[PDB]
């Protein structure tokens, strides 16, 4: 077909839908693996992690990356106010532009981090 | 400051950054299709000439997006690869590809016998033909390259 | 009236890889001699691994063999012409190519002609 | 039996255009201008008016077949000037020098009559 | 006007039910149909399931 | 019997002019035909253009039998013949 529709994005030839597409979901998600608050395990494992850390360290709030392996493409942001306050976990969704959280998005991880603490500091 | 030679990311071109090593310095040909691709979209090549003592580092870069921030950049480019593809041009310095191939040199690798896009025959560039059974005409192809390559290289009193 | 011009395949080359300059070349003597041996061996006139079919493959090309060997001798390469590594690839892979383009086609009415 | 009407030399067809202009992409700031229904002597006169303007870099025209009324020019200017700029200063300029001309033969032929 | 036959169809000597249930038959015949698969050229393109 | 193995093939491994033209021309008339076509098509519409960027691309699917003078023959594929 003359026109390719991926979603609201709009593509003219496979090549172009390739290259603006695919590699910038690549790129975006081995950005969100080389980021310092990923990890690719289980997701058990994972809210295991997060509830040995903030026991460890429940003067802050930690909040860690994981894979969407139900909805591939996603990943789960599992955050952690305190030992006492329950694991809460939100969708992101790998975009071209970036991260899709709460309806934002993030160009980067870093951006995606201050968006996120940003969201927790005005909902408290 | 090496020089900027600019690749097009379609997976369609008959040079790519997994093959542009062997084929553009050694002068060897080999299908991009069998060959894996390649993760790092910069790469530096050395080219030997008889119309310079030494041999001359140039910079390998596919896409621009990330690498050319700064203008001045553009000021390096010394040729540009395409497939007859409009959307290569979306974040160029010239987003018309008219006015980018009179002010850069554009290269089109067809092989030998297949029809030309017409987009291409509307533009500037130079056609170049690279056999698909006998290899021995590979180096005479990279040789035709590099002497236009050479040619503006030299029209721009770089230093090496 | 022999096939392939060696004359014009000889000034092509010198154009394409600017062979001018007196710079020196780097064809040792040993891969001109094996280049030139190798390639009075790949002119197929006839296919086959018979010994009659091999006698008459040899016959069939010595004029042109004769020629070749003429045209690229080590000293002619090296002085006169003075092609480097490359050029010298590409002379023998030109010389095989247009030689084979030049047979004759099964099928041709040469009666006729 | 073959032979077209006289009137195609000269009449414009109401689907034809009687002035199409593309660019020309293998140089900077050139285009392709085809005339219909015109031969030499619109022809030569804009080619030679143009060629004598200093941001006009080149003009030329060309008549493809004696049977067929049309011509195509090309022109390429400076990279200030738009080419159909100067193609209707051109034809301004043209006008100008031929109202004068009328004007003084007029005043020629009265003062001779 | 498709049935314009005056034919009685009193159920106790017509089976309605069986001329229904051919018809309905005959519509699911009607309603079959064929499918073949799709080529395409392309570098990156291989018909293959989704496991495959 | 009359057929020669593929080891033993000693014909010309090219595709001669006129076994050129004739597999053309048999492409360019099934094409015609509405046979189905075993490359992308950007904007031909000659079934002629067609045929040569099929037989380009070695993807015709037509088989050349090469008929010695006693009788026996060879059978090669287009997609295994060199082209000029």
């Amino acid at each position: 077909g003359r026109v390719l529709l991926v979603g609201k994005y709009r593509y003219h030839d496979l090549d172009e839908l390739l290259v603006e597409y695919v590699n910038n979901v690549a790129n975006k998600v081995e950005l969100m693996v080389s980021h310092d608050k990923f990890m690719s395990d289980s997701l058990d494992y994972v809210k295991e992690w997060l509830e040995r850390y903030s026991k460890a360290n429940g003067n802050r709030s930690h909040y860690i990356f994981t894979f969407n392996r139900k909805a591939p493409g996603w990943f789960f942001l599992l955050f952690k106010l305190n030992p006492t306050s329950e694991i809460k976990i939100w969708n992101v969704k790998a975009l071209p532009d970036g991260y899709l959280l709460a309806n934002n998005v993030y160009p980067d991880t870093n951006s995606l981090c201050n968006g996120f603490k940003t969201l927790m500091s005005s909902r408290r | 400051k090496e020089p900027i030679i600019v690749l097009s990311p379609a997976a369609s071109s008959l040079v790519r950054m997994s093959n542009v090593k062997e084929f553009l310095q050694e002068g060897k040909f080999l299908d991009p299709s069998k060959e894996p691709a390649s993760s790092s979209n910069l790469l530096a090549i050395q080219r030997k000439s008889s119309r310079f003592k030494t041999p001359i580092k140039l910079l390998v870069v596919d896409n621009v997006e990330k690498l050319f921030t700064k203008s001045e950049y553009w000021d390096r480019v010394v040729a540009i690869v395409t497939t007859g593809k409009d959307w290569q041009f979306k974040n160029y310095k010239y987003k018309d590809p008219q006015i980018l191939f009179q002010k850069f040199n554009g290269f089109y690798f067809k092989y030998k016998g297949d029809a030309v896009p017409a987009s291409v025959k509307s533009w500037n560039v130079k056609v170049l033909d690279i056999d698909r059974v006998e290899r021995f005409s590979d180096r005479q192809v990279v040789e035709q390259f590099w002497d236009t390559v050479e040619n503006t290289l030299v029209a721009k009193r770089y230093k090496s | 009236p022999l096939p392939v011009n060696l004359r014009r395949i000889i000034q092509n080359a010198q154009q394409i890889f600017h062979l001018d300059r007196a710079k020196a070349s780097d064809l040792t003597i040993p891969e001109i001699i094996h280049g030139v041996r190798d390639l009075c061996k790949k002119l197929f006139v006839l296919r086959g691994e018979n010994e009659l079919i091999k006698e008459a493959q040899q016959n069939a090309t010595s004029l042109f063999q004769c020629l070749v060997r003429a045209r690229l001798a080590t000293r002619r390469i090296l002085e006169e012409f003075r092609l480097n590594r490359d050029a010298f690839e590409w002379v023998l892979g030109t010389i095989e190519a247009q030689f084979q383009r030049s047979l004759v086609h099964p099928g041709e009415m040469v009666g006729v002609i | 039996m073959n032979a077209p009407d006289r009137f195609e030399l000269f009449i414009l067809p109401d689907d034809v255009p009687k002035l199409k202009i593309t660019p020309d992409s293998r140089v900077p700031n050139c285009i392709i201008i085809k005339f219909e229904r015109e031969d030499h002597t619109l022809a030569n006169l804009l080619r030679e008016e143009l060629a004598l303007y200093p941001d006009v870099t080149f003009v030329a025209y060309k008549v493809e077949h004696p049977l067929f009324a049309n011509f195509v020019m090309r022109l390429q200017t400076e990279e200030g000037t738009r080419p159909k700029q100067a193609l209707e200063r051109a034809c301004a300029s043209i006008i100008n020098k031929l109202k004068t001309l009328d004007h003084k033969f007029n005043e020629e032929w009265n003062i001779k009559n | 006007q498709v049935a314009g036959l005056n034919v009685n169809r009193n159920p106790k000597f017509w089976d309605i039910e069986s001329e229904n249930r051919d018809r309905q038959e005959e519509i699911d015949k009607q309603r079959e149909e064929s499918r073949e698969s799709r080529v395409i050229k392309h570098p990156f393109f291989h018909n293959m399931k989704s496991k495959e | 019997e009359l057929a020669i193995l593929k080891e033993e093939r000693t014909t010309t491994p090219y595709l001669t002019k006129y076994e050129r033209a004739r597999i053309l021309g048999t492409r360019a008339l099934q094409i015609s035909m509405n046979a189905p076509v075993l490359v992308d098509i950007e904007g031909e519409t000659d079934p002629l253009q067609i045929a040569m960027k099929e037989l380009s691309q070695r993807k015709i699917p037509l088989v050349i039998r090469r008929y010695l003078p006693d009788g026996s023959y060879e059978d090669w594929g287009c997609d295994e013949l060199i082209v000029d």
